[PDB]
């Protein structure tokens, strides 16, 4: 289940954590997840384990040993637990939570407490580690975006717009763009000067996207650093030249007549490896893969009894 | 026939509404303001205007808005732009030239007449013409007049009335007696001719039926000169009396100039113009008092104003404050005053009295604002200080009565004693020191106590403010016998009437550890015994049984000094309230909730010395015997179990064993169980059983609970209703009914274990806030009102509450309309549950959607719907929805700045009569709600969807937010008054019990809330730093109460989808 080059995951408020055979719709197997809504996945840089950041707890659930349960859950966080992130070298995970916190866990070691903690004032949405590991992006509620140096701790903080929950943020793999995503369904994109190594690493502002008119949920590059997906409450997935920046392809969910009242939002994204394919999560228990280029459901993946809200995806050898 | 016109109005628009709720077309929204303009309700209709501009920008041209806005000024300025900007476009003129004439800028509308009359368009040279005919009418300029009257149509109402005024000119009375006749049946016939869908031209025709009747009594004023009081009587009360806005009276008093020059009525024009300075045309109010000068927009600007008419100075130099102008203004006054007191001192030759006293008074007015203006420009200081002290001394001084002059006299003496208190404790944050702040403190309190005295004695009827100051005085200030001797001069020199107002608040104070200040309230509240006894025992007798010595000590004594007096009211009252509250938890109900609890301290917190102190006052409460037949039926079938497992319990506490203990919690669960079936059976109490007494007593001397005030003839308790409906709730409270002296019967809820005394001094802010909207003209022109409860206290436990009749809460109302549309009645929370089971924890993104699914897949409407079946007719549903909207926002403004939390829908509820809504239970008040640990309100007060739904469509915008602003603006405005009776009550000793349930000294904490309430009542209640204004701050709020964030949030009992 690991041991497949293809992880896919799937999580949402039915206590489950699905794992799916990429080609073909197949639901490989099936993990509990009681006492709480999966807010966030991610798989570890190792594929060894994936973690479930939910309400209070980070579950890890492992990819190898194919049947356990938790072989890690961290406590003694109050509030919600919304992003995790890995810094590559096996050890280290971080996390934005509601209790206006990112936080360091030693993932190599004893101990329900964190090697390190950021206070905000206002609820962490996201979180994002910058490639150069050296930097932790935060965007927080009140609509700051906190760069947080991991060796000077310093912190150094950037609102565009808000005075807007700012919803998700990340960072092109080559780490030439950052891009934050807020409530007001815009996107902003801000060009990196590369610091790095006896570091400055400033941002330059470079576009304002009208990406949706509701919530946008979160935002993705491409592993290619070509496109930037972004999924919103609109039920809908806008993926993005970074050329122009302009739409190339947009995948939706939205009925076919107005008055159907919805069903699902557009949760989450993540890319293949080539950027040829994209997953989507959606609150109509599907996750769907599509083809970035013609913009075809070239497939859907169907379990879950209750909403999706995450996807993990990997690619690795 | 009339009343019958209207219902085919109201239903129509019944469904042209029902219309556009299926799609805004401006079709649509044409006929709605129409037909709201028909059914005269202009400020609703106004609503629909607002929604027109903010989604269809499509009857176009700013201007053509600002012009619908009825916003003249705002109208003016963009059609410049929009002139300036394009063409000559003949219609951009007209209204160019409407903003002139509304705004009576005839020097304008003139110029813009003549300046440009190529005009080819024919259409445009009629309308032109009725304008630059009464633009010629304020400019003097009969002949240009004339000219563009023989250019006006003989068959227009207009046509035939300018006639009237060029024949009464030029004295030709015969032929303006003609044209009167002719212009009335002109539009008599022209009011049946647009029958309803008519602009304010329906009340506009009103401006002119005034005008014509006023025009024909300007004919009078020429041929009879014994008319020359009567019509300037009339002229002038009917001009303290009317009301009709600034455009109008520039008219009918231009009928009046035909007759009387302004400098012959001066104190019309001058009321005019005081009007224009309150309303803000300031630019009009100064041209009004240039001529009444009859010298310069004071162009020669440098130089000193003419004293030649105080009066007009006076009102100039005030303009000119309201004006931008304001160092200027503060100067001009200070050496007004100087002029003015050398006028006086010299210049008053004997033989001129009246002059000298009118003097007098002007300057007193004019002190008042030297010191006011003095504030605001400097602010509190060591140097304003002193100042403004003495020139309010001397406004006190040349006025001597005036309500106002001691007022502010003792108000800056008061914040003097505030200033450096408030500096103190600046400086002890960081002995000598304290004999200085002493004797500083001392100085300025004295004058202070004797200032609100004499304040007080000028207001009588309204007066709670200075009331209720001097008590904070006289509470704070452990008394050093200066401020003690000026209080007691005070006490005996003010009315007794008085302090009825202020009672809880004395009371709160009676065990004074204090002795010079105990004396004085004890005296004070015996006399108030000696008058009016009534308006003290109910409070008193709350009082004398209380667990703390002191005060059920020194409570007695009053109520003994009662006796050398009223005895058998002392003794009545005594009694009814002992009774009361043996009815209000019947000694089952007390065993079963000090078993829950007796059981918690013990099975599930290992607690025995809190669980023997929950059982043993129960086990001594019937220890004194039964007493009541349902107490002896109690009795029977529990006591011997219970007096014996108490008997284990006492085993225990000598052997500490617990096999002791463990035979007492089996005789304990046996009655429990034996109760808990007998519980859901209390549907009914009957007198008989429960309290003989009660049923016993016909015709007492005692009133009927809070009923009794002066003016009105004593209600008294002629007979108890023998039976008590026992609501079935959580704390089961009964439906006491009372007979009455008079006949009418008073229904009440007994209540059993809530502490009724916090909602007392809610009803007295909301007596207090019901003053302010009856005396605001706007309010009272519109009825705002709160509804109020009599609360009368009976212990810390109990209490009675006044019964509103003719009311159901939104809760049941909705319950039964689900029940009979056949849905679900806890539908939103099942789909929500459906949805996600994890509801509670999700992220505030992930509520927001199961939120909105829930919303999406369910009817808004019952609350609308249902308020429409129950309707007899369509105008009767129409004014009880107007009555509706308006109640609801009241409301929402007040209970904002309470802080009033919980606002669920069991805890309001709606007079099905009236329309009107009216909230119940006022615990959580402050910020408290919020603040609470476990699910924190984010609502400022419930704007829910269904409440919404009910209103007009285009609710928000009309009637709604116009009543909003209203409300909030009489509430800043006395925001004094309403802090008065807040601070009473937040610093009150035995109510601060409210504020350390933020952990489920208080000196610090108290001092927020209060702060926090100020902030509300000057608009900084969000940006700390920004000064919001009403509307902004208005409309910051209702988005705040409609936040989909915000709900998601709520507790679901608060259900945020109704
Ligand atoms: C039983 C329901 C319908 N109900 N609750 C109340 C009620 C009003 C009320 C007022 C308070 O200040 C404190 C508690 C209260 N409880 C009420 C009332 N005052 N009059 C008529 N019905 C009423």
């Amino acid at each position: 289940v690991g041991s497949d080059p293809v992880i896919l995951a799937t999580a949402g408020y039915d206590h489950t954590v699905r794992f799916w055979q990429a080609h073909s719709g197949i639901c490989t197997r099936t993990v509990q997840h009681q006492d709480s809504q999966v807010n966030a996945l991610e798989v570890t840089p190792d594929r060894s384990m994936i973690a479930a950041a939910g309400y209070q707890h980070i579950r890890m659930y492992d990819l190898n040993s194919n049947n356990p349960n938790p072989i890690i859950s961290y406590d003694g966080v109050n509030k919600n637990i919304a992003s995790v992130g890995f810094h590559e070298d096996g050890r280290w995970m971080y996390t934005g939570g509601e209790d206006c916190t990112a936080r360091i866990w030693d993932l190599r070691s004893r101990n329900l407490q964190c090697q390190r903690i950021f206070q905000v004032n206002a609820p962490i949405n996201c979180v994002c580690l910058h490639p150069n590991q050296a930097e932790l992006i935060v965007g927080d509620q009140s609509g700051a975006i906190h760069i947080w140096d991991l060796k000077t701790d310093h912190n150094e903080q950037l609102i565009p717009e808000p005075e807007v929950s700012i919803t998700s943020a990340h960072i092109d793999p080559d780490a030439s763009y950052m891009a934050a995503v807020n409530s007001t369904g815009n996107c902003y994109v801000w060009n990196l000067t590369g610091g790095i190594g006896d570091e400055v690493t400033q941002l330059i502002p470079k576009t304002k996207i009208p990406a949706h008119t509701r919530y946008a949920l979160q935002c993705r590059f491409s592993p290619d650093s070509t496109l930037l997906a972004t999924c919103s409450a609109d039920q809908t997935c806008k993926i993005w030249r970074t050329s122009n920046f302009s739409l190339m392809t947009e995948l939706s969910i939205k009925s076919g007549n107005p008055g159907e009242s919805s069903r699902g939002w557009m949760w989450g994204c993540a890319f293949s490896g080539d950027s040829q394919y994209i997953v989507t999560a959606s609150s109509d228990n599907l996750a769907r893969l599509w083809c970035v280029e013609t913009g075809e459901i070239k497939r859907e993946y169907g379990g879950h009894q209750k909403a999706v809200v995450c996807l993990a995806f990997n690619d690795s050898v | 026939e009339r009343a019958a016109k209207c219902r085919a109005y109201a239903k129509a628009l019944h469904y042209k509404e029902l219309e556009f709720q299926k799609g805004p077309t401006p079709a649509i929204l044409e006929s709605l303001i129409s037909i709201n303009n028909k059914l005269q309700q202009p400020e609703a209709a106004a609503g629909v205007l607002e929604y027109a501009m903010k989604h269809f920008g499509e009857l176009e041209i700013q201007a053509t808005w600002y012009e619908k806005l009825h916003e003249w000024e705002d109208a003016l300025v963009a059609y410049d732009k929009k002139m300036d900007t394009n063409k000559d476009d003949p219609e951009l003129m007209l209204g160019r030239m409407r903003c002139l004439e509304a705004l009576g800028e005839w020097g304008q509308l003139h110029q813009q007449c003549c300046e440009k009359w190529t005009l080819v368009n024919d259409e445009t040279q009629a309308k032109m013409a009725r304008m630059a005919a009464a633009a010629a009418w304020g400019l003097g300029q009969w002949d240009s007049m004339e000219e563009y009257t023989c250019m006006i149509p003989r068959d227009t109402h207009d046509g035939a009335f300018y006639r009237a005024v060029l024949a009464l000119h030029q004295d030709l009375f015969s032929l303006a007696q003609q044209c009167i006749d002719k212009a009335r049946d002109l539009l008599d016939a022209e009011l049946t001719a647009m029958a309803g869908e008519s602009y304010s031209r329906a009340y506009g025709a009103m401006v002119s039926c005034h005008m014509l009747s006023e025009l024909e009594e300007v004919i009078q004023y020429k041929l009879v000169p014994e008319r020359r009081e009567i019509i300037r009587q009339i002229w002038w009360e009917r001009l303290q009396g009317c009301q009709r806005i600034v455009e109008d009276w520039q008219k009918i008093l231009m009928v009046r100039s035909l007759v009387v020059s302004p400098h012959e009525d001066m104190r019309t024009w001058l009321k005019y113009a005081s009007l224009c300075g309150k309303s803000g045309r300031l630019a009009l109010a100064h041209k009004t008092l240039v001529l009444l000068l009859g010298v310069d927009p004071s162009r020669q600007l440098d130089h000193p104003l003419p004293t030649v008419h105080p009066q007009v100075t006076y009102a100039y130099m005030k303009n000119m404050w309201k004006s931008a102008r304001k160092i200027d203004a503060f100067q001009h006054m200070q050496h007004f005053v100087q002029t003015m007191q050398q006028q006086a001192q010299h210049a008053i030759a004997t033989e001129d009295q009246q002059h000298k006293q009118e003097l007098h008074k002007l300057m007193a007015r004019c002190f008042l604002k030297l010191g006011e203006w003095q504030l605001n420009l400097q602010g509190i200081n060591e140097s304003t200080i002193p100042k403004v002290l003495q020139y309010y001394s001397a406004a006190t001084e040349h006025d001597r009565s005036w309500y106002k002059a001691w007022h502010a006299w003792a108000v800056m003496n008061f914040e003097a004693v505030l200033h450096y208190k408030h500096q103190n404790q600046a400086r002890d944050e960081k002995k000598k020191v304290t004999e200085d702040l002493s004797k500083t403190l001392l100085m300025y309190t004295v004058p202070a106590v004797q200032g609100f005295f004499r304040s007080i004695s000028l207001s009588r009827g309204n007066n709670l403010q200075d009331t209720l100051r001097v008590l904070t005085l006289w509470f704070d200030y452990g008394h050093w016998p200066d401020v003690n001797e000026a209080l007691v001069e005070g006490v005996k020199a003010i009315q007794i009437d008085t302090w009825l107002q202020v009672i809880p608040q004395l009371i709160a104070r009676i065990d004074t550890p204090r002795p010079l200040v105990g004396r004085l309230i004890h005296q004070l509240l015996t006399d108030i015994g000696r008058y009016h006894p009534q308006a003290l025992i109910y409070p008193l007798t709350v009082a004398s049984k209380s667990t703390t010595t002191a005060r059920h000590n020194a409570a007695n004594k009053i109520l003994k000094n009662m006796c050398e007096h009223s005895n058998t009211l002392v003794q009545q009252a005594m009694m009814v309230s002992e009774e009361l509250i043996r009815v209000a938890i019947l000694w089952h109900e007390m065993w079963h909730e000090g078993l829950e609890e007796a059981s918690r301290l013990y099975f599930g917190e290992r607690n025995v010395k809190g669980m023997f102190e929950v059982l043993e006052p129960l086990h001594a409460m019937m220890e004194r015997g039964p007493q009541t037949l349902k107490e002896t039926s109690f009795n029977q079938a529990y006591g011997r179990d219970l007096m014996e497992a108490q008997e284990w319990c006492r085993k225990y506490m000598k052997s500490g064993n617990v096999k002791d203990l463990t035979q007492a919690w089996d005789l304990y669960y046996h009655v429990f169980r034996r109760i808990s079936k007998q519980l859901p059976q209390l549907t009914s109490l009957e007198l008989q059983y429960v309290s003989p007494k009660l049923l016993m007593c016909r015709d007492l001397e005692l009133a009927v609970p809070g009923t009794y005030d002066p003016n009105q003839p004593i209600i008294r308790i002629q007979s108890i209703a023998p039976s008590l409906q026992v609501i079935t709730s959580k704390q089961r409270p009964r439906k006491l009914t009372l007979m009455g002296s008079n006949g009418h019967e008073f229904v009440f809820l007994l209540k059993g274990h809530e502490d009724l005394r916090q909602d007392e001094r809610v009803m007295q802010l909301f007596g207090l806030v019901n003053t302010l909207l009856a005396n605001d003209p706007t309010s009272l022109r519109k009825n705002l009102s709160i509804q109020r409860y009599a609360v009368i206290p009976l212990s810390t436990n109990s209490g009675l509450i006044g019964w509103v009749p003719h009311c159901d809460t939104l809760h049941a109302l909705i319950r039964d309309y689900r029940e009979k549309k056949k849905i679900l009645l806890n539908i939103e929370h099942r789909i929500m549950l459906r949805m996600a089971p994890d509801y509670d924890h999700l992220t505030l993104m992930q509520k927001v959607e199961v939120f909105e699914h829930a919303v999406n897949n369910t009817a808004g409407d019952d609350l609308a719907k249902l308020l429409w079946l129950k309707s007899p007719s369509s105008e009767v549903w129409f004014d009880r929805r107007t009555n509706y909207t308006r109640s609801l926002a009241v409301m929402s403004m007040v209970g904002y700045i309470l802080g009033l939390g919980d606002r669920h829908p069991s805890n309001l509820m709606l007079d099905r009569l009236s329309g009107k809504i009216l909230h119940i239970d006022f615990g959580d008040c402050f910020e408290v709600a919020m603040t609470r640990e476990k699910f924190p309100e984010k609502i400022p007060f419930r704007l829910t969807r269904m409440l919404t739904n009910a209103m007009e469509v285009t609710g928000l915008d009309g009637n709604y937010r116009i009543t909003c602003h209203t409300v909030m603006e009489v509430l800043r405005e006395h925001k004094d008054s309403v802090m008065a009776v807040l601070e009473a009550f937040v610093y009150d000793p035995l109510l601060n019990w409210r504020l350390m349930d933020t952990n489920t000294a208080l000196n610090k904490k108290a001092i927020q809330i209060i702060n926090r309430v100020r902030d509300k009542l000057t608009g900084r209640d969000f940006s700390h730093d920004d000064t919001l204004d009403v509307p902004t701050q208005v409309e910051l709020l209702i988005k705040q109460a409609t936040s989909h964030e915000n709900l998601c949030q709520c507790y679901i009992g608060w259900c945020p989808f109704w």
